[PDB]
């Protein structure tokens, strides 16, 4: 009842980083702190890695295994836009910003965090586990996806809405936003196709996947909050990220048709601010 | 925001209702009061004035010095007794922008409307003064109009070429190829529209010095006058302008046709030249009866016959051509070529369609030569011959290429004065006299025919103006049965004009002995139909002028036999796009494209109403392409009758018309008489 | 050394089906022969079955063994043209040109014939041999892979271009034109990374890469001249259509890095219209 | 595969560990006995050939006539009687395949090796039979190798010119402009290349008749220039190859490079138009300075001074320019102007540089005209007058354009016959036949230049070849002491040999009274300096054959200013790339490229070592991108200055030198004399 309109709404969204000009960024972030543009480049660094796994293993495997050449459509669709499109506008955002060797410490930063190596070791062992047929490893695996899309990328979303708000660095906001609206359609798109399997299932073996999700849900939510001081920290921000990914959380939750389980908090104002040809017959001829 | 332009941004502010049409003449006043008289260079008496524009090397003193002051003096100031005052303000905007001349820093105005109109009177007398009153009342009446080269450059020093129309013919081979990449760009040098006929080149794949597939067809020698035109852009305000005319049933009309494909390769790609195609009605036939035609190698032709393909009749040489085993052709579907000729017209607008039978069945100089190609706007059709450029050393056979100077008949003014006889005799005095002081010297075969040809074109502008200001559908049968009458008595009393310089003068044009007008052929549709108004209402508007009749068409006759033809070529309806604004007409003989014309100048947008709009005549003023373009194509057909050249005939179509549709277009202007199709314009 | 260009060219070479309008084809289509009407439907369904292969399979299977981010990126936007892009395409014009049960019928013949059945399968089998780590397997499934993109179509192609040519069923021929294009450029890119495993082999090894891959070609080849007959005869096509297929084999090996196989040929006329600085130091100047 | 071909690819299948030399020797027998006496067409005898080959529209009747059949025979026996055998099958097969005449089909062979040499020396001979078998010697010896145009036309009715480089001035206006464009066309089409100098043009921005900014600059004209020898391709056999040459203070000069810039938009970018820089010694000087530098605008020098920009004398006139404020000029930096040439000839070889203060300072003619612009192989270096091409009906005001018949001297061949004074003049013999024998009738300043100055271009090849064979390193200091010698010996008897033509036929060379060689200044350096060898194994090397001493020179001296010279010019060291193949020898006097040259024809590909490459010689036979740049400049030096015209000298670059280095090599030419350098080719 729903992909076609899934598989139209994310083809119309279709973008390019190329298409928003950044030059326009390079006074405002010129005149940030030191701390504040060590947390920008850090954040979109994490994003970049989520995206680049979401892309590269996430989607893919997902298409894998759903049936249907109508839905295996939109998570292909899906996939490249995570790889092809939103991995890379970070890049264009960094070539902009910053100069080679700030680049290459920050993407050798990622690979020595352990808390975005915990996070993506815990998503990507999931999408590994899937086994053909089984639809119990397919479903933990969206639910790692769903979790990927509307929980794990608001910690470095935060940020770039936060200046966009404020009416700074508003290129690259603008990028940060058009990868946003993507996963947001992205989140609920898996959401669905993981409470079609959740339906299947017994009411003990329900009970069982809750479980599953609420710890797995859990055991991220503290890796997050302790990426979460990492980052923030230095800027002042770690209280308001924390309550921006709750917030989230239980977005999550609701796209896998769940109760949200955070209760509700005040987000920073700012933020949400942030957001023919025919032949001639022999008549024709003649008059 | 200048206070003219908010004035006349005022005429699409609706109040009660309806365009407040009135703004306009506000805004003209306004625009004047506010730019043009503080920025008009100020002179104590013209004859300060006078020694100022000679000595600063404004006007040519030759034209001046045929004159005493005296006569001068009287002349402008018959040009100011008028009061003449510009009714809207895109005709004054368009005039002091262009044509009004300024300072050579382009701050001040040195010229205004009566002063132009004055130095061209002057100009056109060569020495007569009463001559000069007579054209600066012709012109300050706005009856008659020069062409934008004869009155922007006339009496100027700087000034370009008074004649802007020229027509090549390229002989095959690499001295006559480059001869005419040479004088295309001399030509455009001069400001001027150049043509050149493809269809005696090879096609592609033919012998250079029994080498086989060494020729690269017309579309190498296409890309060369591209980037001749391309060079020679005439100080790039006006990119250099040129049109390549192809027939049919060469080998490389398909490659001539793909060069303005979208889809088409960069190094085939054609830019900044205009494409026509002549069709014989041997083509027509073969799409007619959905047989197989033949496209053929022109110098395969050209060998076993001894000439060339375009100089021969298709109707009479087709079955000839492909029974012959000595000539090589390839097949083609004619009306697959139709189709992607309407395809590529829709896409483009191009080609260029001439009619090639239609032209030449009433083609007065087919002894001189059938008419093979038309210009760069598609109205002028005149026999043309090829020269043959030899090596250097060697003396050339110069031939004769065409050439016209333009000028047009204001047809509501013409008819408002009852002049239509006057007013186109003074035309056709000035047309032979810009003809006669032209001397092309890098163009030595259209400074023949210039000279012995004699070839003038009378265009007409504000049918529509006219007839809409009239109460005349322009679809309607009044509307043609007008258009036949006046045009009628334009062709006689030009055709008068002509014997009547002939016989004052004692030469007529060459080779006039052998013309339809010597053996008395021409005259015969004259002779034996009466044009006279058949509508009471068109016949009132014909009312204090005399309507020529079969006698006056006899006594015509007979007066040319005795006395020639000044001129091989008379009558020519060319675009006059720019123009009409200082006129204040609507464009040549075509139905108005729009109502209200909207047109952004600098930052500031500016609005046109067409010519005596208003809420009474708001439904007569209908637009192109909300008109039936049968009817336009049989109005045109009515004035096609009485045009001895073409006339520049725009399509306008609608987005939803099908390739079919103007399929159905061209078959019927072919069939209805229409000589060319200028252009294929979609809404 | 590529990656980046590819990946310029393929994004800016996107399409949507939509941007075509096909209504326009039954102004053409009626006027065909049933032979000419039965040949247009068999091929387009013989390139509709390949081309899912291609998006299911052929595509993402080679994302998943590639190393390098950028690879994986530009791979997945293949996939997603094939599956997003290409298959709603061929579905659109055999919707405007056949009633449903007739597309049914179209579809059941030739998923049954026997030479279309035999390339589908030879192509898929090497996809599926595809082994973990093993650069050999991986490069036998890109030459399959190249085979298909940039040789098995054009016995297809050739008759939607025939009639492109002729001025005939331009809507789907547009689109087919843009397909051929897309299908170009994978062929193209696909060859790169198969020669960068190729050049990675001893000398001995190479021989044999290339022994399978003439191999291969030949197997497929004669196959390819039956297929044609099969469709072409009875339309009269089968001779220039034969010539076609060589020259496209030949483009094939080329993008393999292999030399061309069958001697130059020239092709129908009608399907061809329807196709360091450094700085000068002062003491340069002195010697 | 054929056989042959199977044999020749056994060269690089080592054994035992060494190259298989001797399978080319097998490789070319089979390639005859199977290919080439198969498709040799039979003929009973020599007469039956010749009637066969004039009847049959293959050789010119006219030269033929001059000879009794027995003669001609004779001829013919003295080049069989040699017995001559191509040394490798790639020597055959370039000439079996681009220089033996084949029937229209190309199907059978007609001419032999030994044919078509006893057609050139009866051609050369002009009805000499004793001097056409002393032709036949030196061909069939290999002393003496005619360029290729010479060399495959001579003698044939349906040929090509024997002239295929020719220098074309172009003046400031656009009858030269369009003239130019004609020429070039003409002369394309001849199958020669045509090299442009567009110093003259004004540069983009300038005025045209008192209205600013209306030049489009040498670009447009480079575009129009690119697609008319894109058109005159050579009917497609090969396509059209011209040369644009700007001084580097033209303010064109950055819009010029950057045509060649691969990054460069389609619309500036040319694509077939070799473009070459002149570089006055101030250019090298600001750049050497750092100052600052100014590039003028051609048409505000020559309206203050009267004359065009690179007819005055830069290096005195560039402070005068700049303190002129009539005239316009740019800043710019000359070391950027230096970098960004550099890394051009690093992306794409080009542009070629002619420092124009080398040529000049050494030039023999500097009455007649400086030297402004180089060929389209950038070693003819010759003085040229512009011609001013007026408006049709008016006369040209013809000038001197410049063109130069080449033959290449075998410097191994005329070594081993120890024959450089016997080669030299039979060789200055036949391109003074050559010279004498052309006329183009489409060029009128090349016909008069050709007729006036009787430039020839006699040059040398094999100079790594013979040096390699004799156990001598190309850049060793005995390789330069034997060029020396070698090239004083050549020049010492080309002038000998021009001075007895001058007093056989009793007429020099117009204006020779004013040159260097009337008044003695040209002998200067042969008069007060020895160029015998300094080593003695160079001296070895000419035992046998007289060394010119300073008394000799002094005789020579005396000899010419007693009768003049025949000759403006007389030497240029052409590139001569695919006549040598025929030859066995390595191209000009370069350094070879590659020991063994791997080519592919068809789909068969063939291994070509370098011309008497072995085991013992393979160190000798060093590749030219390992030498030192240096050194290759110190050779050409040496060279160049026994030579009156260039030498065209190509850079061998390695991928990892920088722009630097090509700046180094580039300043090292100028500082030793270099006049031109031709390509900078990398590795
Ligand atoms: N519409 C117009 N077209 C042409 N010239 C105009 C126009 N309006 C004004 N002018 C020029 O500006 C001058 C001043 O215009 P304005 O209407 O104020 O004149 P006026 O003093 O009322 O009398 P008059 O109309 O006789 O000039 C006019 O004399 C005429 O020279
Ligand atoms: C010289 C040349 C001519 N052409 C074309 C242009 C001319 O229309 C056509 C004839 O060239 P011509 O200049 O007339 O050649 P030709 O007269 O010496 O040879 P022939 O008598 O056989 O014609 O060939 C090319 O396409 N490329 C070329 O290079
Ligand atoms: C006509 C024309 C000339 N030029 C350039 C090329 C010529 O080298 C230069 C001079 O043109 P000319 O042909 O010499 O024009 P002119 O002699 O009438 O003007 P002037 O008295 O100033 O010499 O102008 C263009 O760039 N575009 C053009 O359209
Ligand atoms: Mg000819
Ligand atoms: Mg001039
Ligand atoms: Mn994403
Ligand atoms: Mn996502
Ligand atoms: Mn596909
Ligand atoms: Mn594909």
């Amino acid at each position: 009842d729903f992909t076609q309109m899934f598989y139209n709404q994310n083809v119309k969204q279709f973008w390019l980083p190329e298409e928003i000009a950044l030059n326009g960024d390079l006074l405002t972030w010129k005149y940030l702190g030191k701390n504040e543009q060590d947390t920008y480049m850090k954040v979109l660094a994490g994003l970049t890695l989520l995206d680049t796994e979401q892309g590269n293993t996430g989607m893919p495997i997902v298409a894998e295994h759903v049936d249907g050449h109508q839905r295996k459509a939109v998570l292909n669709f899906m996939a490249m836009m995570e790889n092809a499109v939103h991995a890379k506008s970070y890049s264009n955002i960094f070539m902009t910003l910053a100069p080679t060797e700030t680049i290459n410490e920050v993407f050798e930063w990622v690979k020595q965090n352990k808390y975005l190596q915990k996070k993506a070791q815990m998503i990507v062992g999931l999408y590994k586990a899937i086994q053909k047929d089984d639809e119990i490893s397919l479903f933990k695996a969206m639910v790692a996806s769903v979790y990927l899309e509307s929980f794990l990328f608001y910690s470095g979303f935060y940020y770039p809405l936060y200046f966009y708000g404020q009416g700074k660095l508003m290129q690259s906001g603008e990028i940060i936003n058009l990868i946003l609206r993507d996963e947001a359609i992205h989140g609920v798109y898996v959401g669905l196709l993981a409470q079609e399997i959740y339906n299947k299932q017994t009411e003990e073996k329900k009970a069982e996947l809750r479980e599953f999700a609420i710890d797995l849900l859990n055991q991220l939510y503290e890796n997050e909050l302790e990426y979460t001081e990492d980052l923030y920290d230095q800027v002042g921000l770690s209280h308001d990220v924390k309550k921006f990914i709750r917030y989230n959380a239980n977005k999550a939750l609701m796209n896998l048709g769940f109760d949200p389980y955070f209760e509700e908090e005040d987000i920073n104002p700012i933020v949400l601010n942030g957001l023919t040809v025919e032949p001639l017959k022999d008549d024709d001829f003649y008059f | 925001v200048p206070k003219w332009i908010q004035l006349n941004n005022e005429i699409m502010i609706q109040k009660d209702g309806k365009f407040q049409f009135d703004k306009d003449k506000e805004a003209v006043h306004s625009y004047f009061v506010d730019y043009i008289n503080q920025n008009t260079v100020f002179f104590h008496n013209l004859k300060e004035k006078l020694d100022y524009l000679v000595e600063n090397q404004y006007y040519e003193e030759e034209f001046l010095s045929l004159y005493s002051f005296e006569d001068i003096k009287e002349v402008f100031k018959t040009a100011y007794a008028k009061k003449f005052r510009f009714p809207s303000f895109m005709s004054a905007f368009k005039f002091y922008n262009d044509y009004a001349l300024k300072t050579n820093d382009k701050k001040k105005i040195l010229e205004r409307y009566e002063d132009r109109i004055s130095i061209v009177a002057l100009f056109f007398a060569n020495g007569d003064t009463e001559k000069a009153k007579e054209y600066v009342n012709l012109m300050i009446n706005q009856e008659y109009q020069p062409s934008t080269p004869t009155f922007l450059n006339a009496g100027r020093k700087r000034r370009g070429e008074l004649v802007s129309c020229f027509l090549l013919e390229v002989n095959d081979s690499l001295n006559d190829i480059s001869r005419a990449i040479d004088i295309s760009m001399q030509l455009s040098k001069l400001g001027g529209g150049v043509s050149l006929n493809l269809s005696k080149l090879r096609a592609k794949g033919e012998a250079i010095k029994d080498v086989e597939n060494a020729t690269k067809g017309v579309v190498g020698v296409m890309k060369l006058l591209d980037n001749a035109f391309r060079y020679a852009d005439q100080m790039g305000q006006r990119q250099g302008s040129g049109a390549a005319y192809l027939n049919i049933f060469h080998r490389d009309i398909n490659d001539f046709l793909d060069t303005k494909k979208i889809s088409a390769d960069e190094d085939v790609r054609v830019k900044t030249l205009s494409i026509g195609v002549v069709i014989p009605d041997k083509f027509v036939e073969l799409a007619r009866e959905d047989k197989a035609a033949y496209v053929f190698y022109p110098h395969t032709i050209y060998k076993e016959y001894g000439q060339h393909m375009d100089e021969m009749d298709m109707n009479e040489m087709y079955d000839k051509f492909v029974d012959n085993p000595r000539v090589k052709k390839e097949k083609i579907n004619p009306r697959k070529l139709l189709e992607k000729l309407a395809m590529l017209r829709s896409e483009s607008g191009y080609p260029y369609i001439m009619f090639q039978d239609n032209v030449n069945k009433v083609h007065a100089n087919n002894h001189i030569s059938k008419v093979k190609f038309s210009n760069l706007c598609s109205e002028v059709l005149q026999a043309s011959q090829v020269s043959s450029y030899t090596d250097y050393d060697e003396e050339d056979e110069i031939g004769l290429d065409i050439s016209c100077n333009l000028g047009s008949l204001n047809i509501l003014n013409v008819m408002e004065h009852k002049s239509i006889e006057k007013t186109v005799k003074l035309a056709t005095d000035s047309l032979t006299h810009v003809s006669e002081t032209t001397d092309i010297r890098n163009a030595p075969a259209v400074r023949r025919a210039n000279k012995a040809m004699k070839s003038i074109g009378l265009g007409a502008m504000n049918l529509h103006g006219y007839l809409a200001q009239n109460g005349i559908a322009y679809e309607s049968p009044e509307a043609r049965d007008f258009a036949n009458t006046f045009f009628m008595m334009v062709n006689f009393y030009s055709i008068q004009r002509s014997a009547e310089i002939a016989k004052e003068k004692g030469e007529t044009f060459d080779q006039y002995e052998g013309s339809t007008y010597a053996t008395g052929e021409y005259f015969d549709k004259y002779v034996s139909t009466d044009f006279s108004p058949k509508y009471e209402k068109i016949a009132n508007l014909f009312e204090g002028m005399h309507i020529p009749t079969t006698e006056d068409w006899k006594k015509l006759k007979a007066f040319v036999a005795e006395h020639g033809m000044y001129h091989s070529y008379r009558l020519c309806i060319a675009p006059t796009g720019s123009i009409s604004y200082v006129q204040s007409s609507t464009a040549s003989v075509m139905p108005i494209m729009e109502r209200i014309e909207e047109r952004t100048y600098g930052n500031s947008k500016t609005y046109y109403p067409m010519p005596g709009l208003a809420s009474n005549n708001w439904f007569f003023y209908k637009e192109a392409y909300d008109m039936d373009m049968f009817k336009v194509v049989d109005m045109i057909a009515t004035i096609q009758q009485h045009i001895d050249q073409g006339i520049s005939f725009t399509l306008f179509l609608k987005d939803t018309m099908t390739t079919r549709d103007l399929n159905r277009i061209d078959l019927y202007a072919h069939h209805r008489g229409i000589k060319t199709i200028y252009y294929a314009r979609t809404k």
